């Protein structure tokens, strides 16, 4: 209540901060011709 | 291929594994079929 | 069809003109993924 949140806030904090995110690769399929690098993109894991 | 081989590079590889078995020996060679993606440590743009 | 598909209207803009999709996009029938080339003897190919 100080913060004028209730547990909606709270539980939509959670589902946005823990979150395992898939963002794709870097030089993925289908390619342009001539790359050289292809690594994954990652981004928010699941805290621990 | 080694960690990070784009699929075009790969390509070349394999286009080389056809070749050589189109050429030196194309007595005993019927045919190649080729499968630049996933081999059997897994799938990946380094593997054929 | 890709024609119906670039069709699709995504803005109207403020003096009345058309944001389309193909305005935003390349619509081409494709593939579900691009992670496997699969040549035979060096053409392209498919099969089971």
């Amino acid at each position: 209540n100080k913060f004028q949140l209730t547990p909606v806030d709270v539980i939509t904090a959670i589902k946005a901060q823990n979150a395992q995110v898939a963002a794709g690769q870097l030089g993925g399929t289908p390619p342009v011709k001539g790359q050289q690098l292809n690594a994954s993109i990652i981004a928010q894991t699941r805290l621990t | 291929l080694p960690a990070g081989a784009t699929q075009e590079r790969t390509q070349k590889v394999l286009n080389e594994v056809t070749h050589y078995y189109l050429t030196k020996e194309k007595n005993n060679v019927e045919s190649v079929f080729a499968f630049n993606g996933f081999g059997f440590a897994g799938r990946g743009q380094n593997t054929g | 069809s890709t024609e119906e598909f670039g069709k699709i209207l995504l803005k109207v803009n403020q003096d009345g003109s058309r944001v389309l999709l193909r305005d935003v996009a390349k619509i081409e029938l494709g593939g579900e993924n691009y992670d496997i080339i699969a040549e035979f003897n060096g053409q392209p190919a498919s099969g089971l």
